[PDB]
């Protein structure tokens, strides 16, 4: 319980040791240090969870020191552990440990093996700091650490410049998100004098009784930071392009660390969002729109990895939809189950890439169900959990809790968008499955955890997040059977469209409206194009305009005038004596006339 | 009583560096190291014995130590030194950067190394004198005195790759900028002294006497403008910034002249110590113009840093952007933003020192500063690209480094005062991340763009590694535990802020 700081210290020690080793150690020692550091973090998390449940699930605060203290500006380096923090810490440490041992098997014979494990250890430490902070500034430290580690791990193969461009794009878009989060922090400290989550929740209704404008501004900026980190609208363009790194970093980013920080941020500051209901409805709308656009984008991708990236964007949209409909338990439950099955899917896709001699186009693949059965089984059950197959997958129960929470709060359009997205996610997931596959301890743990056994785990969110309004029994059963029917219908439609000879699919893909819509959704609705010609191109144009330093030349103007005036004055020194006498006479005339006029 | 020795030990040490050169060509570096370590140790002892953490704000003036000696009694000019928390932090930073500068040029075995070390110690003593002087004439004297060895170091000992005329031109531009702005400040100082002499009837160049000077509105604005023109040239504030990238690019290649000459922020200290207390009302009316000059400095410096093909020029423009942040902090009247400005001054000094030392070692390795010729250097060098990655990470305002603490405390206080300028400046922090990533990717990542970068390069020596890792440790400790630094400068900042907001 008091070893809550060990979950930060052990990954930090692993990063420091593996960074200063500089690749001199063997791969066995580097694997032992990195994987064992995250493993001891997971073991300490298990002991922490046992102790937390052993004393009535009481919130435990462990302060370490005071970070900053200037007058009323007091920011503490403290950790807090409640049910939400325990859930996030448990999923981060456990799934990161599984991904770490899979990467220990996976990254063998690679340059920067110890560098890879140092960067992933720093990623784990930053996310543990993010989820175990009681104030917004320490959470911001974990936020930036997670973004920096994402940038370092995405461009891990630094030799290819496109990996570096993907990493730079990821860091820049998420940094715009962090600027919005910084605005939220500035507003909240200026209004309430504190950044401690419990303290702002306590002091906000008294302070904002007369006026509630800056609270809406602060929650809107919190939402902007969240959509920056979680790759939602309008800061979602980095995810698909920047999943060009190695496979375990994509599993870590899309399952445990990167994309769940926005969900955790909205869930943690739920009281302030409760005081601003319009911004909460905006959170729900942003999630719904993002999940629909991500599903349509995943429907036309030609790589396994990009399909999985837009699927991650859709599932984070489902979590944002659950947050916007005041279904917080459903959002965290879907976070945990999606971490499970998305980690499983990304690890299986990495095994596909390794076995397929570095091939990524799905159409060049075919009939891989007989080449390897275990990878096909992992992809099958991960797709079933992604498609919310009823009663055999945890994703069904998570998405059904989300849809029930949207139904019970009077949200019709968000629930309709969720059902449409469920049909679309069955469609794109098994389109990828049937195109690719027709025509081991981490994998086992994620294999069982992606089934209903993962749905047997209940996050201890009672007393942290408010209870969702319960649905009527008949309405809940009709929603259950409607979601199951929609998922099964999408399964059968994908089977009818892609399992055999794709005649109808190719006929409507090659049509002019079909080609237009396919090339529109393939580029993710043109947001990359819009941000290139709205932010990137004027930045580069202003840089090329200013590369001469115009202000320096403007301040060099007086020197040029000095040279010109001096060269002009030197013409009077021609060396002629009679001109010197004439100039003395001219000066005498000027002096005498000036004395006469004054 | 130790402040005269704080200034004198560098001067005597530079004289002994020149004199002991005849005993051997490896002797002046040891002498410079001993006297820079002695200056650092004396400043650390002043820090330990000052008790700055338990010091309350009693109002300007409030000095932990003070020395006075008559110098030119006809004008009421004295050697008047005084140390308090802000000056002490700046002096300790100057001593640490001076030790780093001596260690940085350790492998210079040239025939005239004693004169190099004398010029270095004279620059460092002048900077310490700027931080300690409260007599206005003495402050101006140190201000303009530290530029002659700077000029000669740039002109004669500078970048070997460039021809002589380019180094002469850069040194001349730097000298003309700094001395003309200093003469405008001297005009302002003289006019303030004459206004006080007409009001009272006595000659004084003392800071404490000149504080209580009744001036009309408009005269005070002009004196403030002269002071600000000097400080804006040395900050640098746009457009008075053009001397800085050429002074950095033509500085000696090890980096010691960047550390000793530029990276000590005497102009921000001068704005806090003199411009705000002597002319508080004029500074209050100048606050919007100074804030927008800082905003333009942030964004202009970021765009210039991105557009550089020279890595040293890039780091110089990063310095311009960070000082735009500090300039926004200074004119805001907030204690939180002032403390952030102090942290940002120290952290920018440390991070720019690390960047410049690493750039000098990289130029020693590959014999070119053009980033279009170096690429994929992560696979060629043992330590340098990782430490350069750390320092570029620090310069974008990474939490865990002191740059984040300074920048964000500045932004918190500024938002409490001026919100629009603050939001534009945070987008400037995005611009900072852009130029840092661009430098990192153009230098150390990717494929080799020439033949020199395609081969293995020698590893960093133990001395270079030690000084870089010391800078790394100090920046990390400043990021995670900035409280001793905040407690050291709390009383001085409180006095300056209370004087500024109680007189407006
Ligand atoms: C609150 C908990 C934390 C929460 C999140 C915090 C986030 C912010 C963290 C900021 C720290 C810097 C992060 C980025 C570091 C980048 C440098 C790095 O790790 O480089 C890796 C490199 C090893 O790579 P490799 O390829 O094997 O090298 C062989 C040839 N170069 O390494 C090397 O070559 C050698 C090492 C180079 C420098 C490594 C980083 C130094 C700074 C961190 C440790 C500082 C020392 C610890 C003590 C500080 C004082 C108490
Ligand atoms: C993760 C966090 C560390 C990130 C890496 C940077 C290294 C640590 C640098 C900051 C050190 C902070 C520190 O020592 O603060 C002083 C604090 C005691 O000071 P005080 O504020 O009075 O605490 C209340 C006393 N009951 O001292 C303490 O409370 C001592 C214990 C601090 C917690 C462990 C610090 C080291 C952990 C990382 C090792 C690698
Ligand atoms: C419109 C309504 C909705 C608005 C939503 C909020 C704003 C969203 C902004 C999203 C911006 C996304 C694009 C950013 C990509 C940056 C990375 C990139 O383009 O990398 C490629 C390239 C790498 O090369 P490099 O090492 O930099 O060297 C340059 C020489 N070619 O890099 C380059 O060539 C340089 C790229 C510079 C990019 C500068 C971006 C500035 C962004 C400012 C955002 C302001 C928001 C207000
Ligand atoms: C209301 C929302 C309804 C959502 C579900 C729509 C289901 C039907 C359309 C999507 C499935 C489909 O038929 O996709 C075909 C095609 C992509 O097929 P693909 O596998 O990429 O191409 C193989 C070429 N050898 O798809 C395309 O090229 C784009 C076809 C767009 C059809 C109109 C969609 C309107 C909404
Ligand atoms: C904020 C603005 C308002 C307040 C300003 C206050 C004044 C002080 C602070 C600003 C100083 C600006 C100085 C501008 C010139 C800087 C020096 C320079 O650019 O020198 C260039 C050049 C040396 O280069 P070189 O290669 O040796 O020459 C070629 C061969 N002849 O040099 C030469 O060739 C000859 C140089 C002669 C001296 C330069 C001319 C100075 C004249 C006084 C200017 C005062 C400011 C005017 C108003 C501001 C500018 C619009
Ligand atoms: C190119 C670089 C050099 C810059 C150009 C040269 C300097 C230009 C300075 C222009 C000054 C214009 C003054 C206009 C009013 C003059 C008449 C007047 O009423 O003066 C007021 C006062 C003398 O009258 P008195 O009876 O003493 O009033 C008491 C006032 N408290 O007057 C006084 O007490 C003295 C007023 C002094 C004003 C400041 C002068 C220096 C300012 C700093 C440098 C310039 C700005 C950059
Ligand atoms: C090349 C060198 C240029 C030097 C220019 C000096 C201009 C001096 C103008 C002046 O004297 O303005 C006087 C006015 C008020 O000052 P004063 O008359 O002393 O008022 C006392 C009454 N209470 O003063 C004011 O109201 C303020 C004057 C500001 C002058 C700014 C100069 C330009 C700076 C930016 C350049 C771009
Ligand atoms: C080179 C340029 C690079 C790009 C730069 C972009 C700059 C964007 C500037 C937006 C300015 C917005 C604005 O006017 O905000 C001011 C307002 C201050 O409100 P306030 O003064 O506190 O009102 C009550 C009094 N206490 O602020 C607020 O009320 C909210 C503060 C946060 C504003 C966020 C702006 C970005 C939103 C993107 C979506």
């Amino acid at each position: 319980m008091n070893m809550l700081a060990l979950t930060i210290i052990l990954p930090l020690i692993g990063f420091v040791l593996l960074a200063f080793s500089r690749g001199r150690w063997s791969e066995n020692v580097s694997a032992i240090v990195g994987v064992g550091s995250v493993g001891l973090a997971a073991l300490v998390t298990a002991f922490i969870g046992v102790d937390f449940f052993a004393n009535g699930e009481q919130t435990y605060s462990q302060p370490l020191w005071t970070w900053m203290s200037v007058g009323d500006f007091n920011i503490g380096f403290n950790l807090v552990l409640d049910g939400l923090s325990l859930t996030m810490l448990s999923v981060v440490t456990g799934v990161g440990f599984l991904i770490h041992m899979y990467a220990s098997w996976y990254m063998r014979g690679e340059e920067g093996y110890s560098r890879f494990f140092a960067y992933t250890n720093l990623f784990i430490a930053s996310m543990v700091v993010l989820v175990l902070a009681d104030n917004l500034l320490l959470m911001y430290l974990g936020w930036e650490g997670v973004g920096l580690c994402s940038y370092l791990l995405i461009g891990f193969y630094y030799t290819d410049p496109k990996n570096g461009a993907a990493a730079m794009k990821a860091f820049v878009v998420t940094r715009v998100g962090d600027v919005f989060l910084a605005f939220a922090l500035f507003i909240l400290y200026n209004e309430l004098g504190t950044l401690n989550f419990r303290e702002m929740v306590e002091l906000a209704p008294a302070h904002f009784a007369d006026g509630n404008n800056m609270l809406m501004w602060a929650t809107l900026m919190l939402l902007g930071g969240a959509v920056g980190k979680s790759a939602q609208l309008p800061l979602q363009t980095w995810l698909a392009d920047a999943m060009a790194g190695p496979t375990p970093v994509s599993a870590l980013i899309h399952a445990a660390t990167m994309v769940t920080a926005g969900v955790y941020l909205i869930a943690r500051t739920h009281g302030l969002f409760l005081m601003t209901p319009e911004v909460l409805h905006l959170v729900g709308i942003v999630g719904a729109v993002t999940l629909l656009l991500a599903g349509f984008a995943a429907l036309v991708q030609t790589d396994i990895k990009r399909v999985l990236a837009y699927s991650t964007m859709s599932q984070i949209g489902y979590m944002f939809l659950a947050l916007g409909v005041q279904a917080w338990d459903a959002a965290i439950f879907h976070l945990m189950t999606h971490a499970f099955f998305k980690a499983l899917l990304f690890l299986a896709s990495g095994s596909v890439i390794l076995a397929c001699h570095h091939e990524q186009n799905i159409f060049k693949m075919g009939g891989l169900r007989k080449s390897i059965p275990l990878v096909y089984l992992c992809f099958l059950v991960g797709g079933a959990a992604l498609s919310a197959l009823p009663l055999v997958t945890a994703g069904f129960f998570s998405k059904d809790e989300i849809l029930a929470g949207a139904m019970a709060n009077g949200h019709i359009n968000l629930m309709v968008a969720g059902l449409v997205g469920a049909f679309m996610t069955s469609l794109y997931t098994f389109r990828m499955i049937f195109i690719v596959f027709h025509g081991s301890l981490p994998l086992i743990v994620l294999l069982i955890l992606s089934t209903f056994v993962g749905a047997l785990i209940v996050p201890p969110l009672q007393g942290v997040l408010p209870q969702t309004t319960e649905l009527a029994h008949g309405s809940m059963l009709t929603l259950e059977i409607t979601s199951g029917v929609v998922a099964v219908v999408g399964i059968l439609l994908a089977a009818w469209l892609w399992l055999g000879k794709r005649t109808l699919v190719t006929s409507i893909a090659n049509s002019a409206p079909g080609r237009l819509l396919g090339t529109w959704w393939y580029n993710a609705w043109g947001f990359d194009w819009l941000y290139d010609k709205v932010f990137v191109k004027p930045f580069l144009g202003i840089a090329w305009l200013l590369k001469r330093d115009p202000l320096n030349s403007m301040m060099n103007i007086p020197a040029v005038l000095s040279r010109f005036a001096g060269k002009g004055l030197l013409l009077s020194e021609n060396g002629y004596l009679r001109w010197y006498v004439a100039s003395m006479s001219i000066g005498a005339v000027v002096v005498l006339a000036l004395l006469m006029v004054l | 009583m130790l402040l005269p020795w704080l200034i004198l030990i560098p001067f005597i040490g530079g004289f002994l560096c020149w004199q002991t050169e005849r005993f051997g060509v490896k002797v002046p570096r040891w002498i410079a190291l001993i006297t820079m370590g002695l200056t650092l140790a004396l400043s650390l002892q002043l820090w330990l014995q000052g008790g700055y953490s338990l010091t309350q704000s009693a109002g300007i003036p409030q000095w932990q130590s003070e020395f006075d000696m008559p110098w030119i009694p006809r004008f009421g000019i004295s050697i008047h030194l005084a140390i308090d928390g802000l000056s002490l932090l700046m002096v300790v930073l100057t001593g640490l950067l001076g030790v780093l500068a001596v260690l940085c040029s350790w492998k210079e075995i040239e025939k005239y190394q004693g004169f190099f070390h004398l010029n270095l110690m004279w620059i460092l003593g002048g900077v310490i004198g700027v931080f300690l002087a409260i007599d206005m004439f003495l402050f101006f004297f140190f201000w303009e005195m530290m530029l002659v060895p700077m000029y000669f170091l740039i002109a004669l000992w500078g970048h070997k790759a460039s021809d002589g005329k380019t180094r002469i031109t850069a040194a001349t531009k730097f000298f003309i900028y700094t001395q003309a702005s200093g003469l405008v400040m001297l005009i302002a100082i003289l006019a303030l002294v004459f206004v006080h002499y007409n009001a009272t009837g006595v000659w004084t160049f003392n800071y404490e006497e000149l504080l209580n000077t009744p001036m009309s509105s408009g005269v005070e604005y002009l004196l403030m403008l002269g002071f600000f023109i000097a400080f804006a040239v040395k900050m640098p504030v746009v457009p008075l910034h053009g001397w800085l990238p050429d002074a950095h690019s033509q500085a000696p290649t090890a980096g010691s002249v960047d550390l000793a000459g530029i990276l000590l922020k005497t102009a921000a200290y001068g704005l806090l110590r003199f411009s705000l207390p002597l002319f508080p009302n004029a500074s209050a009316e100048f606050a919007p113009i100074a804030m927008w000059l800082g905003v333009i400095g942030i964004f202009y410096g970021a765009w210039m840093a991105f557009a550089q093909t020279d890595i040293k020029r890039l780091i110089a423009y990063t310095s311009v952007s960070h000082m735009g942040f500090v300039l926004i902090a200074i004119y805001t009247g907030s204690q939180l933003a002032y403390q952030g400005a102090v942290i940002q001054m120290i952290a920018h000094g440390l991070s720019a020192a690390g960047l410049f030392i690493l750039c000098g070692q990289l130029y020693e390795r590959i014999h070119t500063r053009d980033m279009r010729m170096m690429g994929g250097l992560w696979s060629k060098m043992k330590w340098l690209p990782a430490l350069s990655l750390f320092f570029a990470v620090a310069t974008l305002g990474m939490p865990g480094t002191g740059n984040f603490v300074g920048e964000f405390m500045i932004l918190f206080g500024s938002f409490q005062v001026v919100p629009v300028i603050t939001v534009i400046s945070t987008f400037g922090l995005v611009f900072a991340s852009v130029y840092s990533l661009a430098m990192l990717h153009r230098a150390y990542f990717g494929k080799a763009k020439s033949q020199i970068a395609s081969q293995e390069l020698p590893g960093m020596s133990l001395r270079e590694l030690f000084m870089i890792l010391l800078l790394v440790v100090l920046l990390v400790l400043l990021g995670f535990y900035p409280q001793p630094i905040l407690d050291t400068s709390h009383s001085a900042i409180g006095n300056i802020q209370q004087w500024f907001v109680n007189s407006v």
